[PDB]
């Protein structure tokens, strides 16, 4: 409780309000608010792994995960679908994958040409500190 | 973590225990310039009271019975009055303060399991007393430690005299 | 002179050897011819003794009560009966006569309701003590006689200077107990019977450490108290034992109604602690969460962490709270107005109007395990501080303040925000 309570969230980049996490042709990308269930993520603390899993409300047997190419993915449940969030300011988090890649952590990251992310896929890339703008994502309601 | 066989033991720590916060209850006398003070006491059935700190499994009775079988039987003994007193003479330059404090024997009874003490009940039965002197000019600040015993202690050396409680 | 004390009941021992003016308390002078010796004895042929007692309120601070508070504070057994006895003896030199006079005495106890900056009630209990005696050269009986007016009724102390204070459980506040020792976590429900009144929670811990204790939603604000001399005597592993101690020592916590706070305290396995939940007021159900903190939050050790949710985008803010005493801590968890760009900033000066302190500034990151304090600024000198820092909008910070000079009962902290 208090900290990321189970429920239905929206997921943005700090690079722009007015854009939401959504799946498209099987990638995850930030897109224009559609007020629909495609953009609503159900996030569930699983106390057995002290980590959280995140399902897509409109296809809720599919969870956020990643592939052996860089990308974050929607997939059926897997240990990869487990995430270990770090809050660093109201509603903003740096999502680390629970299980470490080599000796170093990875995170959701998203590229910006100039604080612009329009057509960009969400990927999984090494993390280091709390100071990477791209690694930062905000989860509301 | 104490090296004994699993079971219940009866234990005498010292004579000479004194209790948190209880210095000065009885009062104290202040005497000046090489006169002599003599404070002392007796023992009806006030001094006589023993203080029990029991646990589940070690009820008052259990404690009483079990230490009176091994050690000084007190209920019997503290019916006959016994006295004690102290006689402090002051230096001649300055004056001094002396106060009376009751000493106790510390009995306790202990459950041991795995060379470890899982449980302890405690009985303080009153022995005699003890006075503390201190010389002072008025205004002279005194150490708070002098008037206030913050945690129970033995003013003599402790001991650990023990017997296994039988089956 | 400031005398911060987390409001409630206190009994003080203002000293021994007190006597009343005009020899209301003299046993008598006897005069010893050179080369004889002479004593004056209180044998306790008869036990009964008279204490003296005076109070601001009979209704609240009745002698019976103010007696019980001495039981609470020092486990005083007898109040008007001593079996303990005293005598004074003196020998005269062979040259001159001597003469010894003896006064009865009192220890002087003070009982105090110290609510919120001032003593709102006070009793003085003069407990019969064990003597004072003066030895002087025999006065020349021809010495002239000065017509001399008696003094105002009152008291003289002949014992050494003493003032030792002891907090006591307010007998009107109930005590509830947690039989099981707290381990790593524990959540406690405020029972029915407390009826939203104030009450105390007695508990202990198993392994000694730092604990965060809050109420539901860090509200109400709590205090914690160590029980003096606890945890020698009886103990049962895993559980608590009563010990029989209502004399208590304030660790930390605010008295303020409806301030949001959580306590972070060190707790030792061989001691028992009371918590003091204040009047609940609310009809909703509340809870006291005890968590053992093994993380960065130990940095706030023996602090009450004050919560500031409410900053305006810019402007002056202040937060007045009971000041801790020199070398103790008050802390402050504040989150800065504005959305979190991670590039945006607001300018933050942290002053204090009245007492000096060493401020320590941290950024807070939170993970599923606990807070993480990243270290921002050390050694900050708060008292009317010119200084400012750019902090990150929407980020969350904690200021830990060590009081250095104590100049006023309340510590008023300012957060003056500019852009």
């Amino acid at each position: 409780r208090t900290f990321l309570p189970n429920g239905n969230y929206n997921i943005k980049s700090i690079f722009s309000g007015s854009l939401y996490l959504s799946p498209v042709s099987g990638s995850l990308t930030f897109s224009n608010e559609s007020s629909a269930n495609n953009q609503k993520w159900n996030v569930e603390y699983m106390a057995e792994n002290r980590c959280f899993k995140i399902s897509n409300v409109a296809e809720p047997n599919k969870y956020l995960s990643y592939d052996n190419f860089g990308f974050i993915s929607l997939d059926s449940l897997s240990n990869r679908c487990y995430w270990f969030p770090i809050k660093i300011a109201v509603n903003t988090y740096i999502m680390l994958s629970l299980n470490k890649v080599n000796e170093l952590d990875y995170a959701w990251d998203i590229y910006d040409t100039n604080e612009n992310i329009l057509s960009q896929p969400l990927l999984l890339l090494p993390n280091f500190d709390i100071y990477n703008s791209n690694q930062m994502f905000k989860l509301e309601k | 973590t104490i090296d004994l066989a699993d079971g219940n033991y009866v234990v005498s720590r010292g004579d000479g225990w004194i209790l948190s916060r209880q210095n000065q209850i009885l009062g104290g006398s202040v005497i000046s310039n090489g006169s002599t003070g003599i404070v002392g006491d007796l023992r009806v059935n006030d001094n006589a009271i023993p203080y029990y700190y029991p646990t589940p499994s070690f009820n008052e009775e259990y404690i009483k019975n079990n230490i009176q079988t091994v050690f000084a039987n007190f209920t019997e003994a503290n019916q006959i009055p016994i006295g004690f007193e102290f006689s402090k003479t002051a230096p001649s330059n300055k004056n001094l303060y002396m106060y009376l404090q009751y000493t106790y024997i510390r009995y306790e009874i202990i459950k041991v399991l795995q060379h470890e003490i899982i449980e302890r009940a405690v009985l303080y039965v009153p022995s005699l007393g003890y006075v503390k002197s201190i010389e002072f000019n008025p205004g002279e600040k005194i150490n708070k430690d002098f008037y206030f015993l913050t945690n129970d202690k033995c003013i003599l050396n402790e001991q650990f005299l023990y017997k296994k409680i039988l089956e | 002179r400031v005398l911060p004390y987390s409001n409630g009941l206190y009994v003080i021992n203002k000293g021994d050897g007190y006597i009343r003016t005009n020899d209301k308390d003299l046993i008598g002078t006897l005069l010893i011819e050179a080369g004889s010796s002479g004593s004056i004895i209180q044998p306790r042929l008869r036990n009964t003794t008279r204490p003296l007692f005076t109070t601001s309120n009979d209704a609240k601070f009745s002698q019976q009560y103010t007696e019980e508070r001495l039981k609470d504070a020092f486990n005083v057994q007898l109040f008007n009966t001593s079996t303990s006895l005293f005598k004074f003896v003196e020998e005269a030199p062979s040259n001159k006569n001597i003469c010894i006079k003896a006064y009865n005495t009192y220890e002087k106890y003070e009982l105090i309701d110290y609510q919120n900056g001032s003593i709102v009630n006070k009793a003085e209990y003069y407990l019969p003590s064990l003597g004072y005696c003066e030895v002087t050269n025999a006065p020349s009986p021809e010495s002239e006689v000065v017509k001399t007016q008696v003094a105002e009724d009152g008291f003289i102390q002949n014992g050494p200077e003493e003032e030792i204070v002891v907090g006591v459980i307010d007998p009107s506040e109930n005590i509830q107990e947690i039989n099981t020792a707290i381990s790593d976590n524990y959540t406690y429900n405020i029972p029915g019977i407390v009826n939203n009144n104030p009450f105390y929670i007695l508990f202990t811990v198993n392994t000694t450490g730092i604990y965060k204790i809050n109420a539901q939603n860090n509200l109400p604000s709590l205090k914690i108290y160590e029980a003096i001399g606890s945890g020698n005597r009886n103990f049962q592993s895993g559980n608590l034992c009563d010990d029989d101690i209502k004399a208590i020592n304030y660790i930390t916590g605010f008295d303020s109604p409806n301030a949001k706070s959580y306590l972070v305290v060190l707790l030792n396995k061989d001691k028992n602690y009371y918590i003091r939940v204040p009047q609940t007021s609310s009809n909703i159900e509340n809870q006291i969460k005890f968590k053992r903190e093994e993380g960065d939050l130990r940095n706030l050790m023996n602090s009450s962490v004050n919560i500031i949710d409410n900053l305006n985008s810019t402007g002056a803010h202040y937060y007045t709270r009971q000041s801790p005493d020199v070398h103790d801590y008050i802390s402050y968890e504040f989150t800065i107005p504005g959305n979190f760009n991670n590039k945006d900033t607001s300018n933050i000066r942290l002053y204090t109007s009245y007492n000096q302190g060493i401020g320590t500034l941290f950024r807070v990151t939170e993970t599923i395990d606990g807070y993480n304090l990243i270290n921002i600024q050390q050694n900050l000198n708060l008292l009317n501080s010119t200084k400012s820092i750019r902090l990150l909008n929407g980020a969350i910070y904690i200021l830990k303040v060590e009081v250095t000079e104590l100049n006023n009962y309340n510590i008023k902290l300012h957060i003056d925000i500019t852009n």
